């Protein structure tokens, strides 16, 4: 699951939404340990 | 092509740190390794770096040295770090087997020309004693230090009612708390903090400090002496 | 806002060692690096030691370099300050505060063949951040 | 670890045991969150 967030840095009004600030937690090398990563998602990518 | 070009030569002041980096192309260096020379006035050759391909790994002939390639960028990155006086020579990046076959003693061809690396070469606050003002006015307090303490590492305020305990009111001179509005600005200049306050008021009575904070010296944290405000 | 608690000070005379107490509590004291500030009746404030949350690193004073020592047990929720060599210029008030960064965890452990379980922090990053907030009420130490 | 239970409707008695309940976890399409999920399975393919 994608606990994303909608993305409000130098952004103009015609790609309003679109990209999202998606944050994951994720598998590292050893098969133990979750991270918290984050990465960027077009709205085309990501429902809710 | 298959020559070697190399760059990031100059001169270093003990202990501090290089980028040397050489590129290189020649459609064959995909079975070759590139790895560094080091030669001494006086001395034989030795090695320093050798980026071995099959295996990925990073061998150097001292903990300090490190090799290091990013993508598939025909360039390679050696890091030095905490340099010493022997540490001055013509560092040259060749190509070696495809396993980084023996070096610091071989004499590889395809070389490069190589560059030149040389090496060679209690603090106190002060604050004013006190101030005063009339009642909605504007003072500043200036906190001077050293480079250390308030140049290289974040200055933080304090404010002590009389006996009362002591509130933060700026942190990393650019922000505030919740609790503390907005009347109080903060700035720093070279190694001296500037505090200005605006519509001072009878409450705003208490004495103020500046501390710095930083775990890599001991001379770095260092507490002003106190600055009192008096309104009149 | 949240309580802070100071004990531990009294009257001793010089060269001897005290103990002094600081408790936590409505708020996590593994989560916040501790320091102690020294301030003499009339005079500014003075740093005296911080550590961590952890307590791996441990920062002292230069009036008070290898005669001062800081500790922290976070089971008990508990800071323990430890007095060597006292000398009568030492006679203030200790005051008791804690950190800001709110430190959070790096990695928590996992389950891969299930992934969904809630299971303790493993490795975390935090400390240092020497800013304090909140003061206690402090305690009085006297030599003489 | 299927967790089973002895089925008991409309049955022949002779034919006891045989089908049965068994409940147990399961992983979803999110590999976060498990869904209790319940199946009929025969006598010859559970073992205690
Ligand atoms: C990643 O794992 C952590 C493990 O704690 C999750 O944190 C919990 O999240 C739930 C809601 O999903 C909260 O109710 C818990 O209080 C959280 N626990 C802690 C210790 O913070 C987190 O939600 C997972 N996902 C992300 C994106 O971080
Ligand atoms: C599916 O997994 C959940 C995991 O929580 C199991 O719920 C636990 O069941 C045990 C059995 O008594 C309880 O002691 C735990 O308190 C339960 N956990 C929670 C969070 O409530 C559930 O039993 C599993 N289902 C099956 C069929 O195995
Ligand atoms: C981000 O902005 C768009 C613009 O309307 C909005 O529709 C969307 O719901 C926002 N995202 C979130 C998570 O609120
Ligand atoms: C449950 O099933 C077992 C078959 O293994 C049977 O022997 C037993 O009588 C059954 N009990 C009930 C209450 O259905």
């Amino acid at each position: 699951t994608l606990q994303c967030t909608n993305v409000t840095n130098n952004i103009t009004d015609d790609m309003r939404g679109e990209l999202k600030n998606c944050s994951f937690n994720m598998t590292t090398e050893l098969r133990d340990k979750k991270q918290k990563v984050y990465s960027l998602f077009y709205r085309l990518d990501v429902v809710q | 092509q298959v020559q070697l070009q190399e760059s990031g030569g100059g001169l270093v002041q003990p202990g501090g740190s290089l980028r040397l980096s050489c590129v290189a192309s020649g459609f064959d260096l995909e079975n070759y390794s590139i790895g560094w020379f080091r030669q001494a006035p006086g001395k034989a050759r030795e090695g320093v770096a050798c980026l071995s391909k099959n295996s990925g790994i990073g061998h150097s002939v001292k903990g300090r040295f490190t090799i290091s390639r990013d993508g598939d960028s025909n360039t390679w990155f050696l890091q030095m770090g905490a340099l010493e006086a022997e540490d001055t020579a013509v560092y040259t990046c060749a190509t070696y087997n495809r396993a980084c076959a023996n070096y610091v003693t071989i004499w590889p061809e395809f070389r490069g020309q190589g560059t030149q690396v040389t090496v060679s070469s209690q603090s106190v606050l002060t604050q004013p004693p006190s101030v005063s003002a009339a009642p909605g006015q504007k003072v500043t307090i200036s906190c001077s230090g050293n480079t250390s303490n308030i140049g290289n590492n974040f200055v933080s305020w304090y404010q002590q009612r009389p006996g009362r305990a002591p509130q933060l009111l700026i942190y990393e001179t650019d922000k505030r708390p919740s609790g503390i509005p907005d009347r109080f600005s903060a700035s720093k200049s070279g190694t001296s903090g500037t505090l200005a306050i605006t519509g001072l008021q009878t409450g705003d009575e208490a004495d103020y400090y500046c501390a710095t904070w930083a775990a890599s010296l001991s001379s770095a944290r260092v507490f002003g002496t106190g600055t009192q405000v008096i309104v009149l | 806002q949240v309580q802070l608690v100071e004990s531990g000070g009294g009257v001793v005379q010089p060269g001897t060692s005290l103990r002094l107490s600081c408790a936590a509590s409505q708020f996590r004291f593994d989560g916040y690096g501790m320091h102690w500030v020294r301030q003499a009746p009339g005079k500014g404030l003075e740093w005296v030691a911080s550590i961590s949350h952890d307590g791996i690193k441990k920062y002292h004073a230069e009036k008070v370099w290898g005669r001062f020592t800081i500790s922290r047990d976070n089971s008990k929720n508990t800071l323990y300050l430890q007095m060597n060599s006292l000398r009568p210029e030492d006679t203030a008030l200790y005051y008791c505060a804690k950190d800001l960064r709110e430190d959070e965890c790096e990695e928590w452990w996992s389950d891969y063949y299930d992934f969904g379980a809630q299971l303790p922090c493993a490795k975390s990053r935090g400390g240092l951040v020497g800013i304090a907030d909140n003061w206690g009420q402090g305690t009085m130490v006297t030599v003489s």
